[PDB]
């Protein structure tokens, strides 16, 4: 049983800067929750497919946080450090979510952006890409160049395309930008591509998986399962 | 930038284990992953890996090594110390994320004391030829290391002419190199004499006069 | 399982690129990278580049100017070293990663070395001095004086064979702008001098000059 002790599944898996730590290993029954409201997405915004997500986190064997693609070098093109926030920080210090990286304009013109990880060893591979809705397109062209602009996650197994919407949404920890959050998942065959001329937040860490299926005692509303016998019903 | 740091460059018999260790910035470990790998340099050639993951002993390095740690600080730890390993020993890239070597530590091995076993030598008729003149004195084999002085029996400021520079050994604390040059048919007598002196109360080696 | 790499020395400002060579097979899927050592003291991984979807990995110290490529049929990686500073003097192993199982955890194994150098002062071979010799002991300790040479490194084997024992010295620079000079011994049976032939050869790889000349009794 894998269980949080300072923040809900959000920010655990994205990185928000209260969420850091944990525990040790990975092989997991089924999450625990320590439940943060106002504080669970740093950087306000909608979770998609969050809950199918909820129940793939479930039963689980290992787990990986590797480098997807590291920070520094993996965008030749685009500005790398720029973007971290008061919505997400930490120290005082304005930090943003561990996982992935915000990139925000280099030296305004923003190019196609090719990038792509090819899977080999078969686990599940769970890749996350945030995606940035600026509040206006004075937050919009001072970030990503190009007013007009898209997102595109090929797949085989998933495609999507995506396409900011901009407008000023209430202010949710003093931002009216909203951002989105999506989870793909590649498997032993496929390989991932990614590409946008902006509003994406492109994954750092991403995680290697194996999975069974499983779980099942939970809270009402914040291998082991019947074995052989047990050393009663049958042979004694 | 990713740092890590070691305990410094502290010193031990063969007797036995000496923890040399790693502090992180960050948490380097999820978990059931951790990051930092071990790496043995012999000091004086390439690289060797020891202990990665912080747990997993390198199939193909010795037993005696040791590792264990959390996530945020690391050990390395060799039990029965063995004349062989004595080697500035890194720590390694951490997680995958900029990678950084945390830069070493010696590893001094404590034997009994030695030695010198002083050698003199004369130049060669080729250096002369080409107006060298120098003298070469070995010291090697001693233990600690060690003062050398020359006697050409004359009063000059030390007798200048820098020179030395050494190793370390696999198997002591060998070979302290000390050589005085000069030119041609020059110098003054045939007399230059390494008085070298260490933890020993004399050890003279004369020059020749013939 | 095996790595060879190659390059000497630059006038700052030159570009270089040391190759590197793989057998051991399966080249085609894994990881490779270097790693420079400082002198003095060493430091860090200059590159890390990757088997599919070719994606680069640099040190931000390095980022701008290396380009690290890989061939996977003659089966070698580069690194081409460019606009080159003092500062980025080391000797670069050449180094693979054992991934295998989730993570990429590290390399098991680099190649023994090459030293590039970055200076101005032209490339000098050693001069090479023999070292004899009074009172009879049971071993003889002899020598071979090498002298004033530029850069690095330099190998001294004693005819190959006796090569046990055997130590040598860590070449200071004698004040002038370059010129390292080192010293090397043996420590050996009485009766092998005098009558056993005893050689002392040395290697300067960059001024491509290997030698070696009997250390004569006197
Ligand atoms: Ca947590």
């Amino acid at each position: 049983p894998l269980h949080l002790g300072k923040c809900n599944i959000a920010g655990w898996i994205l990185g928000n800067p209260e969420c850091e730590s944990l525990s040790t290993a990975s092989s997991w029954s089924y999450i625990v929750e320590t439940s943060s409201s106002d504080n669970g997405t740093c950087y306000p915004g909608d979770f998609i497919d969050y809950e199918e997500l909820r129940e793939q986190l479930s039963s689980v064997s290992s787990f990986e946080r590797f480098e997807i693609f590291p920070k520094t070098s993996s965008w030749p093109n685009h500005d790398s450090n720029k973007g971290v926030t008061a919505a997400c920080p930490h120290a005082g210090a304005k930090s943003f979510y561990k996982n992935l990286i915000w990139l925000v304009k280099k030296g305004n013109s923003y190019p196609k952006l090719s990038k792509s990880y090819i899977n080999d060893k078969g686990k599940e591979v769970l890749v996350l890409w945030g995606i940035h809705h600026p509040s206006t397109s004075a937050d919009q062209q001072s970030l990503y160049q190009n007013a007009d602009a898209y997102v595109f996650v090929g797949s085989s197994r998933y495609s999507k395309k995506f396409k900011p919407e901009i407008a000023i949404r209430p202010k949710v920890r003093d931002q009216e930008g909203r951002m989105n959050y999506y989870w793909t998942l590649v498997e032993p065959g496929d390989k991932i591509t990614f590409e946008a001329t902006g509003n994406l937040v492109v994954p750092r860490y991403a995680f290697a998986m194996e999975r069974n299926a499983g779980s099942g005692i939970i809270i009402s509303d914040t291998v082991d399962d019947g074995f052989l016998d047990i050393w009663t019903y049958n042979a004694e | 930038i990713q740092m890590t740091q070691s305990p410094a460059s502290l010193a031990v018999s063969p007797g036995q284990r000496a923890t040399i260790t790693c502090r992180a910035s960050e948490s380097v470990s999820n978990y059931g992953i951790n990051f930092i790998n071990w790496f043995q340099q012999k000091p004086g050639q390439p690289p060797k890996l020891l202990i990665y993951t912080a747990s997993n002993k390198g199939t193909g390095v010795p037993a005696r090594f040791s590792g264990s740690g959390s996530g945020t600080d690391f050990t390395l730890t060799i039990n029965p110390v063995e004349a062989e390993d004595t080697a500035n020993y890194f720590c390694q890239q951490t997680k995958e994320v900029p990678y950084t070597f945390g830069g070493g530590t010696k590893l001094e091995i404590k034997r009994a004391d030695a030695a010198p076993t002083v050698s003199i030598f004369p130049p060669s008729s080729e250096q002369l030829t080409s107006g060298g003149a120098s003298v070469v004195c070995f010291l090697n084999n001693f233990y600690p290391k060690i003062n050398v002085k020359w006697k050409i029996d004359g009063s000059e400021r030390q007798n200048g002419v820098l020179n030395s520079w050494t190793d370390q050994d696999s198997k002591d604390s060998t070979y302290s190199m000390s050589s005085t040059l000069t030119l041609d048919e020059y110098e003054r007598h045939n007399s230059y004499t390494c008085e070298a002196t260490h933890k020993t109360s004399t050890s003279p080696i004369v020059k020749s006069f013939n | 399982k095996l790595q060879q790499s190659g390059g000497g020395v630059v006038q700052p400002g030159g570009s270089l690129r040391l190759s590197c060579a793989a057998s051991g097979f399966t080249f085609s899927d894994y990881d490779m990278s270097w790693i420079r050592q400082a002198p003095g003291k060493g430091l860090e991984w200059v590159s890390g580049i990757l088997g599919g979807s070719e994606r680069s990995y640099y040190r931000d110290s390095v980022k701008g100017r290396f380009t690290i490529s890989r061939d996977n049929s003659r089966k070698t990686l580069y690194l081409q070293m460019n606009s080159l500073r003092a500062e980025d003097t080391a000797v670069y192993y050449c180094a693979r990663h054992g991934s295998p199982g989730y993570t990429l955890y590290a390399w098991d194994y680099w190649g023994q070395g090459t030293m590039v150098t970055v200076s101005s002062a032209s490339t000098k071979g050693p001069s090479v001095f023999p070292l004899a010799p009074s009172t009879s002991g049971a071993t003889a300790a002899l020598g071979c004086l090498v002298k004033d040479y530029f850069p690095e490194p330099v190998t001294v084997s004693w005819n190959s064979g006796a090569l046990t024992s055997s130590v040598h010295t860590f070449p200071a620079v004698l004040q002038s702008s370059g010129l390292y000079s080192l010293s090397s011994v043996v420590t050996v049976p009485s009766s092998s001098l005098g009558t056993q032939t005893y050689i002392c050869n040395v290697n300067h790889k960059p001024s491509n000059t290997k030698v070696d000349k009997k250390s004569c009794a006197a």
